[PDB]
């Protein structure tokens, strides 16, 4: 109810629009997709850093690589379990049970394609 | 919810409906005090337990009981 | 005079001369019967 | 009391600001309550979801998630003011239901028309022990 | 742990063939906490350090995590359900009114714990601390000097 | 319009209410019938918005109980002193301040106490005062003990009088509402007179009687021989003989040529080399300062002659577009409510108490006492203990003024209305921050832990590792270091040694020396950040929460002390503000042991020691560095390497301390039945014991009953405050002691 | 200080400026009020003679004022090596 200047903010107010959570323009398979790339991309980050490899050079990278694959399957599981047990009973697709079984499967592709693509840019 | 029970040794003094931060009780005529007043729970759906009228009552042990058990999102006070 | 007695007769007050009253008769007990332990008249 | 007013949402709400302690999701899922009144003036009122609000000449319309909210509200308005007010609950289909004034003469009044329910007839400690009353599902004060 | 700081600290200078140390040492608890819980702490607390590591360091490592577990116990004992029903409350407010995480929600209404729950909670978390740290200590004395 | 009002003679001096203990509140007016009416009358006693609802009372009793706390201060300065004129070396310890230690307190050899009397040195025997009173005493020119002496009965002297101007402010000539109300008049005399005339006459001190005296002590001559103060200030011819500028005779300050003054008014930032302590001209120089500054303060709110500032007019004035009525209703908020003035009293007394603690081991400000390494630690701990009970008074008190004093009909719209307003983000905000420090530090710490635990010392966050070192505090510390190279030309050298440059030693002993910061340093500050934002985030929750809540919607009705509200909405147990204050002060204990910890690790490895022709050798061979990086490095390097002093001080002087440690133990353990457990338990014991007594026929008249919840509360946490408080206390002595 | 120096020259120039200042205008004095201009205000002390509103505390307080100006700019110009 208490309105703020951030908050309202007309900037503040098409940032989010344009969201893939927020667009509500396209299915739930794309924002998933989106939503798995950006979210793998930036994972893969403090695992290709810090790692118990990290001194060893090129296997780091692996190592994070496949920690980063693991941590986004076990947030894809963890979406599916939370998709399977919270829309079980009676607009948007996404708030549907299949609609964000759907969305848990473009968010594990995402996953998946956004570690690869961190693989290939570690690499080069 | 909870269960409120009201016995006979109540001297109809209503302390206990001031004290109800819920509107629980009531008071309902009656012959068995001077008073002629005897307190009621018609609405124990909406009692949270927070046994405020029984530190309003007058008489020894107490005339009005509160027991907790199956709590709900009114008996929980919860605004969410 | 009466007030200011009765002041002094409440609890607190009697209670601090009491500890007073003993903890000077077993400090001067200590004093000049220096560390004893064992009763041998 | 003889009639049970109906509310009415097109009533002013006072003058307030923006409240942080307001209605959650609760409201859009489950019962909110809504207490109205009737103020004779302009006055500043402490609010129990917040800090202070004014009150407009006329009805006055507030919305909380809590019964226990809009009986505090109420007691203070009958204890500052003295102002008789009254709410209701409406759930999420829109059903209206009459809380505090259920005789319309208050709590604290007897009006010779209530029926005393869930009143023990036996002295406390007259119950019965548990022992007496074991897988039954009756409880020893609810008999 | 009255018991069995008795039964330690006997055994330990009756194997050690001081004896006379526990005898002149029990009497006053200056001799508990220096003889007994400082004296034969020393090889506990070197299990794992910057110079290296013995084979000891689980043992200090549980020990730690004993007082720990203690310190939760004493967290779910001496405050009460108000301050953490309230707290929760605004955490209520914090993930219902923010940007792309309200879209979430709880099936079942987060709530503080009972107060018969806090009890147990408190109790069992210093109970756990309680068994671990003395576990700890005991296996730690008793194995860093003999055999 | 500022005058003063005072009605004579409203209460009468008669003994009649004392044979009544209960007599301020009608609720005790009626006698005692049980045993919890005897702590309400020692919980109730200085509660007086609750005897009377007028504020002329109160005010007149608030002015009594200040002139009567004065008055205690008074008589326990005096009694300092006349225990530093008679049973005390400070003749012996002025003749050589770095081989004999400091005594002021000796004990009666009656059941073998004698024994606390050690050798202190110059053939006294006493225990080791860590007050440093001994320095400070050497920074007033206090030579013999006559000048003690005589300072003992002038503050006997001032504390009957402040005793008496207490009596007769109360019961003869009562100020009025109106003469308390005078905010501006208040501001203007505390501004001008009791801190700018102080700070003059301090300075004036310091000029013509503490700087030729410290002149003459660090010149190595004999204090016997030292002229006395009166002659300085009479006869000129040594005290231009001192100084040459004391030859012209106040002809620079009324020419304007204060550049004459430079050889007694110094700005050589730094430390005395002969003393270790800082200059005692740049004290001078500095009062002076700021003697002039407060007299020029002290005169900016309007009174009575037109000029000034009016303190209602700037406040409804600083009004902005996001805060709607900004600071309106404060002047009315600040003139009415004591307990509003008593939290800004307290937070500011306690933040300058910190700081005073802080910038108090940084610069030395007295001669010998960076090389008691004793005092130094007692002063900072006492001081930053202090400073943290006043901080969390400060919000118990703004607690109690938004429970009581609170009105809405004068908070529309106003600041506090909108943070009571957004009180729930503000929570939520804090609550998140105060999570995210407490995981990105402890974690940090259990990370160190466990990977050195796993043999893995290259995937720790120590200094040798993983190099988080603190670049701002380094670039801050740089920047200081080369202060008086560009930034303040005029200053000898930097502000303080902290900050960089050499060691200044003083007998062998270092008094001071730069700093090093490392991974260590970064990991404790933070967590110090952490703690005290959690204790800020308790108590802005009791604050703020005061008055009602989602749970609770009318806790203000209770009032700001009730132990709870029933088990019902699952049970509401510690939800009022007092209980908000009651947790968080173990909250502010933790955050205060921990910085005093830090504070002893490092000041121990990285600043204390000796000096010998190698180096600095310091006491614990600078392992700060390496193991205050782990929780375990705390537990072994910090508690189990020290603490042996303690336990080894049997026998010795110093194995008072090791007893209090005992009894201090005993105490923090003996707190949590307090702090656990209930109130029916202990009722139904107390129950049995009736019955016992009963059947003995000596039931007590008064019914025994067991303590109240918020009572039992205030039970635990005081004897819990008073354990650790105790314990840190007895080993930071002993070890300080022992091996300093 | 002394009588012919530069410094009692720019001094007393400063205090009389002060005390022009407060005569007509200027500076806010006992009958001069508000932030942003200066309005008339009640005279508050009889002037004992003077014209208009100039009392005994506002010869003190912008003899206060002269003479911290001119210390301030005397030690400023000192500071520079100026007069
Ligand atoms: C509850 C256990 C207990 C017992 C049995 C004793 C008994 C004794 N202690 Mg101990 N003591 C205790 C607790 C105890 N104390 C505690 C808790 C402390 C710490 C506060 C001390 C501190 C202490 C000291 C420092 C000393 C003793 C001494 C003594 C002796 C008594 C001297 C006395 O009071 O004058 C005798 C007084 C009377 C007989 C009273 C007579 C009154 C009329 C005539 C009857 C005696 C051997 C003293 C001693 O001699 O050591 C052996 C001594 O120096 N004790
Ligand atoms: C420049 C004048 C002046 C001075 C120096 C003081 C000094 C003081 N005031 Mg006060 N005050 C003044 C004017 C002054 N007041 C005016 C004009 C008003 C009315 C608007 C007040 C209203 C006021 C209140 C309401 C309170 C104080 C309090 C205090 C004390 C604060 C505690 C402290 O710092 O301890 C410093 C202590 C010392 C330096 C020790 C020596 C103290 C000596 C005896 C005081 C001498 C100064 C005295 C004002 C001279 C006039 C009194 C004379 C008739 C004998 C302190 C003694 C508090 C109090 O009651 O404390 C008792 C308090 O609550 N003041
Ligand atoms: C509060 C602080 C303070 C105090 C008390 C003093 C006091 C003193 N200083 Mg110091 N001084 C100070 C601050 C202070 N100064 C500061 C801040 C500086 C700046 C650097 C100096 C710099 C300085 C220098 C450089 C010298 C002094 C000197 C002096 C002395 C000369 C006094 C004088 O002529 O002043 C003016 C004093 C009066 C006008 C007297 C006051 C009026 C009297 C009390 C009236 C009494 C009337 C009474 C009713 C009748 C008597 C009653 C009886 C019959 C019962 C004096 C002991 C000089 C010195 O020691 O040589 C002697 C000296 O060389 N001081
Ligand atoms: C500037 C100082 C100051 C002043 C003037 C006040 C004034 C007041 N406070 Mg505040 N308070 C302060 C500082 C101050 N407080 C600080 C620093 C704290 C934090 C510790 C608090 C915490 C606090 C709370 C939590 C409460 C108050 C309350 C009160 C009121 C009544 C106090 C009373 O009756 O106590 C009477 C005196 C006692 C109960 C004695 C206390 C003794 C303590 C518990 C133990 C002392 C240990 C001692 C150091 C060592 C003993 C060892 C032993 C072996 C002898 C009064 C308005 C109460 C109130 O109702 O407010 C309106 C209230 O609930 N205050
Ligand atoms: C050492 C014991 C301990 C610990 C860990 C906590 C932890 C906490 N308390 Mg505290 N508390 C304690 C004792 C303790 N308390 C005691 C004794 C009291 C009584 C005075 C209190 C009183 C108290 C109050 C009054 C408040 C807290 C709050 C908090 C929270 C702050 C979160 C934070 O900054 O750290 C983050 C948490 C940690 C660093 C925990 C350490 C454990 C590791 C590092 C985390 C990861 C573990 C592991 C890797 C994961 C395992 C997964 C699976 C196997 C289980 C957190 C839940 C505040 C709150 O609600 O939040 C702000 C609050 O208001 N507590
Ligand atoms: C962690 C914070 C911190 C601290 C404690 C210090 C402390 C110090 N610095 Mg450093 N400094 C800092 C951060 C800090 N600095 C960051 C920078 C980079 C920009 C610098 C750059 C810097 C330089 C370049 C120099 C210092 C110097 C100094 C010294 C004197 C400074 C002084 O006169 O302050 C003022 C002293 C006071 C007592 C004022 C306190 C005012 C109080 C708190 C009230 C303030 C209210 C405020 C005005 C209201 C807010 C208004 C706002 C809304 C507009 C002192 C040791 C100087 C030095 O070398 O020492 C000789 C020096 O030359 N500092
Ligand atoms: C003619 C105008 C003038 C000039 C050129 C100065 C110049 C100076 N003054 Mg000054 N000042 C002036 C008027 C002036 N002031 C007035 C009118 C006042 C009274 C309000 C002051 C009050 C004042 C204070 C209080 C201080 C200065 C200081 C300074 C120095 C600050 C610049 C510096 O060192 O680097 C930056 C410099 C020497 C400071 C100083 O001592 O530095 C040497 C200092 O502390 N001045
Ligand atoms: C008049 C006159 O001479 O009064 C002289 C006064 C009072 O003198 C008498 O006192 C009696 C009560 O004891 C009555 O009040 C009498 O009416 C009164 O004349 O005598 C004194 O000794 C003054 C008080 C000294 C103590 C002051 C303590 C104040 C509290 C500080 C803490
Ligand atoms: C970290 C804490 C962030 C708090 C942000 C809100 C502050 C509270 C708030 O709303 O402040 C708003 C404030 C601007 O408000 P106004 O200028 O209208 O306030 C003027 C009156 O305070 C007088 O902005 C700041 O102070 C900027 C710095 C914030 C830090
Ligand atoms: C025109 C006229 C006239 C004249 C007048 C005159 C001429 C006057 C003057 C006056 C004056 C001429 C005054 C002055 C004053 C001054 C002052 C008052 C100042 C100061 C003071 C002080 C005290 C100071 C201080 C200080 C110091 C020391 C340090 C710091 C700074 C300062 C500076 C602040 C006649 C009457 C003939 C006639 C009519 C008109
Ligand atoms: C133990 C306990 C009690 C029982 C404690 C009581 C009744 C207080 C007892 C105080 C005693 C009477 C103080 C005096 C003790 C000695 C008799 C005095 C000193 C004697 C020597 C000088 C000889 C509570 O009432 C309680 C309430 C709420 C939370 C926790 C607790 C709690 O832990
Ligand atoms: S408070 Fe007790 S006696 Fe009074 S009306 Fe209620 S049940 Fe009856």
């Amino acid at each position: 109810m208490l309105e703020t200047p951030v908050t309202s903010a007309p900037i503040v107010a098409n940032y989010l629009s344009n969201l893939p959570a927020y667009r509500t323009g396209v299915a739930p398979n794309l924002r998933g997709v989106e939503i798995g790339l950006a979210h793998g991309f930036l994972l893969a980050g403090p695992f290709i850093k810090l790692g118990p490899l990290r001194n060893v050079p090129g296997a780091a990278e692996v190592v994070g690589c496949m920690s980063a694959a693991g941590l986004v399957l076990i947030l894809a599981l963890c979406l599916s379990l939370y998709g399977n047990a919270a829309f079980q009973s009676t607009q948007d697709p996404l708030m549907s049970s299949e609609g964000w079984a759907k969305f848990a499967g473009g968010f594990t592709v995402g996953g998946l394609s956004g570690v690869a693509w961190a693989y290939v840019l570690t690499q080069v | 919810a909870h269960v409120v029970k009201i016995y006979d040794t109540c001297i109809g003094c209503t302390q206990c409906v001031r004290a109800c931060p819920l509107d629980v009780l009531e008071m309902v005529p009656w012959d068995g005090c001077k008073a002629a007043q005897m307190a009621s729970s018609p609405r124990t759906e909406d009692c949270v337990g927070c046994k405020r009228c029984e530190t309003a009552c007058p008489t020894d042990f107490l005339s009005v009981r509160v027991y907790l058990g199956n709590e709900s999102t009114r008996s929980l006070g919860l605004a969410y | 005079m009466k007030d200011f007695t009765t002041y002094l007769s409440t609890a607190p007050v009697v209670g601090l001369g009491w500890a007073i009253f003993t903890s000077g008769l077993l400090i001067e007990i200590n004093r000049f019967f220096p560390d004893p332990l064992v009763f041998s008249f | 009391p003889w009639k049970q007013p109906e509310l009415d949402p097109d009533t002013p709400s006072p003058i307030f600001g923006g409240s942080t302690g307001g209605l959650l999701r609760k409201a859009q899922v489950e019962e909110f309550y809504v207490t109205t009144w009737e103020s004779p003036k302009e006055q500043i009122f402490e609010m129990p979801t917040g800090g202070a609000a004014i009150m407009r000449k006329g009805p006055n319309l507030l919305k909380f998630a809590r019964k226990e909210q809009c009986l505090a509200l109420t007691t203070q308005l009958r204890t500052k003011f003295k102002m008789t007010p009254c709410f209701y609950r409406v759930y999420a289909d829109g059903k209206v239901e009459y809380l505090h004034p259920k005789d319309g003469v208050y709590p604290e009044k007897v009006n010779a028309g209530r029926v005393g329910v869930n009143q023990n007839m036996r002295s406390i400690g007259e119950n019965v022990d548990p022992i007496k009353v074991k897988f039954t599902g009756s409880q020893p004060f609810t008999i | 742990g009255w018991v069995t700081f008795y039964w330690h600290w006997k055994h330990l200078t009756l194997w050690q063939g001081n004896v006379s140390q526990f005898d002149e040492s029990s009497t006053y608890l200056m001799g508990w906490l220096r003889d007994y819980l400082w004296l034969n702490s020393s090889q506990l607390i070197n299990g794992y350090n910057p110079f290296g590591m013995n084979s000891l360091s689980v043992w200090a490592w549980t020990f730690l995590f004993g007082h720990l577990v203690y310190a939760t116990g004493f967290m779910f004992l001496i405050s009460w359900r108000g301050y953490w029903q309230e707290l929760i409350e605004t955490l209520v407010w914090a993930h219902e009114k923010t940007p792309l995480a309200n879209l979430v929600y709880w099936k079942d209404k987060p709530v503080a714990l009972s107060i018969v729950q806090a009890r147990l909670v408190g109790l069992a978390h210093f109970s756990v601390g309680y068994i671990f740290t003395y576990a700890a200590f005991l296996i730690a004395s008793t194995s860093g000097r003999f055999g | 319009k500022v005058k003063i009002a005072v009605d004579r003679n409203p209460v009468e001096t008669n003994f009649e209410k004392w044979a009544k203990p209960g007599h301020f509140s009608r609720a005790l007016a009626k006698g005692p019938n049980t045993t919890t009416w005897i702590w309400n009358l020692h919980a109730d006693a200085h509660d007086f918005d609750n005897h009377t609802s007028d504020l002329e009372e109160i005010s007149r009793k608030v002015f009594s109980a200040h002139f009567g706390q004065l008055g205690i201060i008074l008589i326990w300065l005096s009694g300092m002193y006349f225990h530093g004129a008679r049973f005390s070396n400070y003749e012996g310890w002025l003749s050589d301040p770095t081989h004999i230690k400091p005594s002021a307190q000796v004990v009666w050899p009656i059941v073998g106490q004698e024994i606390l009397n050690g050798d202190v040195g110059g053939g006294f025997q006493g225990i080791q005062i860590t007050s440093g009173f001994f320095q400070l005493w050497r920074a007033s020119g206090i030579t013999s003990e006559l000048q003690l002496y005589s300072t003992a009965i002038g503050g006997l002297v001032l504390a009957a009088a402040c005793f008496f101007a207490g009596w007769f402010h109360y019961h003869k000539a009562a100020p009025k509402l109106e003469w308390f109300q005078n905010v501006e008049s208040m501001l203007n005399h505390h501004l001008a007179g009791l801190l700018g005339l102080g700070s003059l006459a301090w300075a004036g001190h310091q000029i013509h009687v503490s700087l030729p005296v410290n002149k003459l002590l660090d010149a190595g001559v004999d204090p016997k021989e030292i002229p006395l103060p009166h002659e300085f200030l009479l006869n000129q011819s040594i005290i231009a003989d001192l100084y040459p500028s004391f030859s012209k005779g106040l002809a620079p300050f009324f020419t304007l040529n204060w550049a004459e003054y430079s050889d007694f008014l110094t700005f050589k930032g730094g430390l005395n080399p002969v003393t270790g302590g800082l200059w005692l001209s740049d004290t001078a120089h500095h009062h002076l300062a700021i003697a002039v500054l407060f007299l020029v303060a002290g005169h900016q709110y309007r009174t009575n002659w037109g000029i000034g500032h009016s303190i209602k007019d700037i406040l409804e004035s600083h009004k902005g577009p996001f805060t709607g009525n900004g600071h309106a209703g404060l002047y009315e908020i600040l003139t009415t409510s004591w307990h509003a003035q008593l939290a800004i009293n307290l937070a500011l007394f306690g933040s300058l108490s910190i700081i005073v603690a802080h910038h108090m081991y940084a610069m030395p400000p007295y001669p010998y006492l960076a090389t008691d390494y004793g005092t130094q630690l007692s002063l900072f701990t006492h001081h930053m203990w202090i400073g943290g009970f006043c901080v969390v008074g400060a919000g118990a008190h703004a607690a109690i003024f938004m429970v009581r004093d609170y009105d809405p009909t004068n908070n529309y719209n106003n600041l506090l209305d909108r943070v009571i307003r957004h009180r729930d983000a503000i929570i939520s905000h804090l609550n998140w921050v105060s999570i995210f420090l407490g995981f990105h530090s402890f974690g940090l710490y259990i990370h160190n832990d466990t990977m050195s635990a796993l043999g893995r010392p290259q995937d720790m966050f120590s200094d040798t590792a993983i190099q988080l070192q603190p670049v701002f505090a380094q670039w801050i510390q740089n920047t200081h270091f080369t202060a008086p190279q560009l930034t303040a030309p005029n200053a000898l050298a930097a502000t303080s040694l902290t900050w960089g440059g050499d060691v200044v030693a003083v007998g062998g002993k270092v008094a001071m020396m730069p700093i090093a910061l490392g991974t260590s340093d970064f990991l404790v500050h933070h967590i110090h950040a952490f703690t005290i934002h959690v204790t800020v985030l308790i108590l802005l929750k009791g604050v703020l929460f005061a008055r009602s809540s989602r749970l609770i919607p009318d806790k203000a009705n209770l009032g700001f002390r009730f132990p709870c509200d029933g088990p019902g909405r699952g049970g509401t147990c510690q939800v009022s503000a007092w209980d908000h204050v009651f947790l968080g002060l173990f909250w502010m204990y933790n955050s205060l042991s921990i910085v005093i910890f830090h504070f002893s690790w490092k000041m121990q490895s990285d600043v204390w020691g000796t000096v010998t022709d190698s180096g600095v050798s310091h006491i614990t061979g600078g392992n700060f560095a390496q193991s205050a990086n782990t929780i375990n490095g705390w537990l072994r390097d910090f508690l189990w390497a020290q603490s042996s002093q303690v336990i080894q001080s049997y026998g010795s002087a110093l194995s008072a301390y090791g007893l209090m440690f005992l009894g201090a133990h005993f105490v923090w353990a003996f707190s949590l039945m307090f702090l656990f457990s209930g109130r029916g338990y202990w009722q139904e014991l107390i129950e049995s014991i009736v019955w016992a007594h009963n059947k003995l026929r000596v039931a007590p008249s008064i019914q025994p009953r067991a303590l109240s919840i918020t009572q039992g509360r205030a039970v635990g946490v005081a004897h819990y405050l008073l354990g650790g408080i105790a314990t840190t206390w007895s080993f930071f002595l002993a070890r300080i002691i022992a091996v300093g | 200080g002394f009588i012919g120096s530069p410094t009692n020259l720019i001094m007393v120039a400063s205090t009389g400026a002060c005390l022009f200042a407060s005569r007509f205008g200027l500076a806010p004095s006992v009958r001069k009020v508000a932030q942003p201009l200066k309005l008339a205000d009640r005279e508050v002390i009889q002037t004992t003679g003077d014209p208009a509103g100039f009392t005994a505390t506002d010869v003190l307080a912008m003899g206060a004022a002269g003479h911290a100006i001119g210390v301030g700019i005397v030690l400023g110009l000192k500071g520079i090596g100026q007069l």
